[PDB]
């Protein structure tokens, strides 16, 4: 299936504060009204400039994100992981599962079966939106968690996105994947483009609106 | 090695440590520490807040910043506002006092008095009077209304009358 | 001043500008994130074998 | 109470061309930035 | 002013006008305002 956003991934560009004002930026967006796959329960995707990442549930399904050109040996990528307990960040040289997820007794991660030469570790309905991106080294990551009315279908609406990470990692990526949690007792991807947004500021500095400049003659 | 401890200088035991920094081409990696100092406010100063690089008069604030936002630009994108990344308070930003200085001269033909205008500045910073165009210095202020004969602006003029 | 600027040695009623004001920066101040990562080197240079 | 536009367009005029001044103060016209001390940290006098 | 003396066969280029150098940041400067020739040939025969 294939479903519309509708004015969908508008994240904060940088650090700056700003007060009543409209302000106009160029970088990588989501265009408005894009044609967003469509997933149920997964496969491997490509990147190739960025990620819109959608997801829906009141239990927790989407456990996370792997990332990379190869997803094997022979060369470096990344791995978010989520159990029960927290987030596990992770880079080291891995094998993966071609078909990689965690079960649900309540023992799981049948996602990869190496971990060599790790040169990052970590460790510590609803709809939840992030953005993915990777510039000059540096794996930037956005998100926002809304509370939907609804279980398992893509919303309309504002609501941007805050960033939340920043790993300074030197990692190339062509390919990504997704994690899941079996059965054992709805998502989306857009991609990014480069876009000239006209965004317009709250009193308080948050993102209220925004006007995407190429869509049709009145913007 | 069969080491014992009543060896000659030159055949005990050194422990050697061999640091080697190395650059691949990542982003960026390790650096030595980054020591700052105290903040004063309400006097010029030059600032530098992590590479904000700047100077200024620096003062306490009613704004609210969202927790990921570190310093705060209007309009003409100037910087007004910034976070210090240790008390997590946002301060103001004012540039430090400057303006013009003009000197009012009843003719050198008539005598060698001047009184000076320091314009649109307040007069702490510099008998004297304030007025909208600035700090007058070397004038006094009488309280009869004349034709104006020296503009000063604002509705304020000056004159040479009597011998001041 | 007013001399120089007008290039005379008389000069005639009037308001001139002659100068610029500014106030000069007092100190200099740094500020910067407090330490966290201070990277012990108490492991490698402090083993006991 | 319920027209004045040639005295709202010399004021807009003015201030269109004000901050137009000041928003060239950011534009490198091909150098490496837009700030001196920027130029006067990472290259030698000559 | 002729200044006359002798150096190593590399830091030649470091008599030059406007240049960061062991030789010229501590033996040896010339201002980047230089006007005049800078001479030099090869002595171990002598
Ligand atoms: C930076 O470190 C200093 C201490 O080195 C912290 O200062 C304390 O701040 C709290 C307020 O939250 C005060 O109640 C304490 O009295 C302060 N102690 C000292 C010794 O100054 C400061 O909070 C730290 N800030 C960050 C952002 O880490
Ligand atoms: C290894 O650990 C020891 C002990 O913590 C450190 O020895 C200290 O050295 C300072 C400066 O010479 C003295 O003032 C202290 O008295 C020492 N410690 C004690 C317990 O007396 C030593 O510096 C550490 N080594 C390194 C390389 O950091
Ligand atoms: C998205 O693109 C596919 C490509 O064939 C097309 O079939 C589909 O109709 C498009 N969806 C929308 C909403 O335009
Ligand atoms: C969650 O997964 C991480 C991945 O390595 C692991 O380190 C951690 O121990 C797991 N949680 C528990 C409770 O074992
Ligand atoms: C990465 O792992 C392989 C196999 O374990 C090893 O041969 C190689 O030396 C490792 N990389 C580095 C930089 O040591
Ligand atoms: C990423 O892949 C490209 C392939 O064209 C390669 O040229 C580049 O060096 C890789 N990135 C890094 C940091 O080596
Ligand atoms: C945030 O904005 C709202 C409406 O714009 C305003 O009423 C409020 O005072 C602002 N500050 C808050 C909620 O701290
Ligand atoms: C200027 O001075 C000269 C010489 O004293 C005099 O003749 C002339 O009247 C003066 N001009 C005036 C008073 O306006
Ligand atoms: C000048 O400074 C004084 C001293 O704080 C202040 O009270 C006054 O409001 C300022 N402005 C004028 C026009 O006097
Ligand atoms: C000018 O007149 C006012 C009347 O309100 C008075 O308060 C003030 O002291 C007078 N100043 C002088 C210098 O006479």
């Amino acid at each position: 299936a294939y479903t519309n956003s509708f004015t969908r991934g508008v994240y904060y560009p940088d650090k700056v504060f700003r007060s009543s004002v409209l302000h106009s930026t160029q970088d990588l967006f989501l265009p408005f009204f894009s044609n967003v796959t469509w997933f149920h329960a997964n496969p491997v995707l490509p990147f190739n400039d960025g990620v819109y990442f959608a997801s829906t549930e009141k239990s927790n399904i989407i456990r996370g994100w792997i990332f990379g050109t190869t997803l094997d040996s022979k060369t470096q990528s990344l791995l978010i992981v989520n159990n029960a307990t927290n987030v596990v960040i992770k880079v080291c040289e891995f094998q993966f599962c071609n078909d990689p997820f965690l079960g649900v007794m309540e023992s799981e991660f049948r996602v990869y079966s190496s971990a060599n030469n790790c040169t990052f570790e970590y460790v510590s309905k609803n709809l939840r939106e992030f953005v993915f991106k990777n510039i000059d080294g540096y794996f930037k990551i956005y998100s926002k968690h809304t509370p939907i009315n609804l279980v398992r279908d893509l919303p309309q609406g504002f609501s941007a996105l805050e960033p939340l990470v920043d790993l300074p990692i030197g990692i190339n990526i062509t390919r990504f994947q997704t994690l899941l949690a079996l059965h054992r007792s709805a998502y989306y991807v857009g991609y990014l483009q480069p876009r000239t947004f006209l965004l317009k500021y709250n009193e308080n500095g948050t993102i209220t609106d925004a006007v995407d400049c190429a869509l049709d003659p009145l913007s | 090695y069969g080491f014992q401890p009543t060896n000659g200088v030159g055949y005990q035991p050194y422990r050697v440590v061999v640091l080697s920094f190395e650059l691949l081409h990542a982003p960026a990696t390790v650096c030595g520490p980054k020591k700052s100092t105290n903040l004063v406010k309400n006097k010029c100063v030059n600032f530098n807040f992590n590479g904000l690089t700047g100077t200024g008069v620096l003062t306490e604030s009613n704004k609210k910043f969202l927790p990921f936002q570190q310093f705060g630009r209007d309009i003409a994108d100037t910087t007004d506002a910034v976070r210090d990344p240790q008390t997590l308070e946002i301060l103001d930003i004012t540039p430090c006092s400057f303006g013009g200085v003009s000197v009012i001269t009843p003719g050198t033909n008539t005598s060698n008095q001047v009184a000076v205008l320091y314009q649109d500045v307040n007069c702490t910073e510099v008998n004297v009077f304030q007025t909208r165009a600035g700090c007058l210095i070397g004038a006094e202020h009488v309280n009869n209304s004349y034709e104006c004969d020296i503009p000063i602006g604002a509705g304020i003029c000056a004159s040479y009358q009597t011998q001041s | 001043e007013t001399k120089c600027t007008l290039k005379s040695f008389t000069v005639e009623k009037g308001i001139y500008q002659t100068s610029n004001f500014r106030v000069q920066p007092t100190e200099s101040i740094v500020r910067f994130p407090n330490i966290t990562n201070l990277c012990p080197f108490g492991e490698v240079f402090n083993a006991t074998r | 109470s319920s027209a004045l536009g040639k005295l709202q367009d010399v004021v807009n005029q003015n201030a269109q061309a004000l901050n137009t001044l000041v928003k060239q103060l950011s534009s490198n016209f091909g150098a490496i930035s837009s700030v001196l001390n920027d130029i006067l940290s990472r290259l030698d006098p000559p | 002013y002729a200044d006359s003396f002798v150096i190593r066969g590399d830091e030649v280029r470091q008599i030059a006008p406007g240049q960061t150098g062991k030789i010229a940041d501590y033996n040896y400067k010339l201002p980047d305002d230089f006007t005049g020739c800078v001479i030099a040939w090869n002595s171990n025969n002598l």
